[PDB]
């Protein structure tokens, strides 16, 4: 039953206290379970207040590179992404996330193949936002956030995406990337845009990764290639138009 | 308490059911 305990109220205070490494991790793990297992009204109490405090820490940890910092920091970022997954698992949580300046950007920055499990979780959240039949064709805004991430981390906006798809990485990471690639392309009605994204990825060597990935007997990889190739086939005839 | 909303989107992505979105513009007539 309910009892006096860490409410959303206490987690907000705790996150804003300036915790780091293992006690931060412990707070976040506890918070993720709490967000996932409590009613949406508990998430509402947490909503603007807790989300801001998660992002405050997340942004800092993205700039604080774990190779030159704490071994826990990589896991701390990842656990924030898991907290966000539980937070965005609803109505008003999705809403509050789209009302943040950097929430979308930080989810893209969390797509790092060096911490492969975090990229899997982050790419999934972005993909879920991309396919939304709501707001604004949110997939189109997610692309902007990668363009921002491109200059902030000095990379090509789609370089980390391809880098999941990696013979020599886990299948879930590989695909975590193909999935978001499909999520960016498919919801857009503009044909020239769909082929532009597809061609942009092909410049980055994507064409070479697909041939490696089609040899894999996987579940979801097969599902994602099949979609990518099918939309590619339609788009080719769509561009051709009449003859 | 539709706390599951993102979970359903993950299903839709994995099955590829969501990549079945096109309002359908065309110029060929």
């Amino acid at each position: 039953s309910g009892s006096e305990s860490k409410s959303a109220m206490m987690y907000i205070q705790e996150l804003r206290s300036g915790l780091r490494d293992m006690p931060l991790l412990s707070c976040l793990e506890s918070l993720r379970v709490s967000l996932n297992n409590n009613p949406v009204s508990w998430v509402q109490t947490f909503g603007a207040e807790g989300l801001a405090s998660l992002l405050d820490i997340l942004k800092r940890l993205h700039d604080e590179k774990e190779e030159t910092a704490g071994s826990y920091d990589s896991r701390n970022k990842h656990e924030i992404i898991r907290c966000l997954k539980a937070f965005m698992n609803n109505k008003f949580g999705i809403k509050t996330m789209l009302e943040t300046e950097e929430g979308i950007l930080l989810l893209v920055r969390a797509m790092d193949p060096a911490v492969p499990n975090m990229m899997i979780d982050a790419a999934k959240l972005l993909s879920a936002l991309c396919i939304l039949p709501q707001p604004e064709d949110m997939n189109e805004r997610v692309l902007e956030a990668m363009t921002e991430r491109a200059e902030m981390d000095e990379v090509e906006r789609f370089q980390p995406l391809l880098d999941g798809l990696k013979s020599g990485t886990t299948i879930a990471l590989k695909v975590g990337c193909l999935q978001l690639i499909n999520a960016l392309i498919t919801p857009a009605e503009e044909l020239d845009f769909r082929v532009h994204i597809r061609s942009e990825l092909m410049r980055l060597g994507l064409h070479q990764v697909l041939q490696d990935l089609r040899e894999i007997e996987n579940e979801d990889m097969r599902v994602q290639l099949n979609v990518f190739d099918e939309q590619g086939e339609e788009d080719s005839y769509d561009l051709k138009g009449r003859l | 308490d539709e706390t599951g909303v993102l979970d359903s989107l993950l299903e839709a992505l994995q099955s590829g059911a969501a990549f079945r979105r096109k309002r359908g513009p065309r110029q060929a007539n």
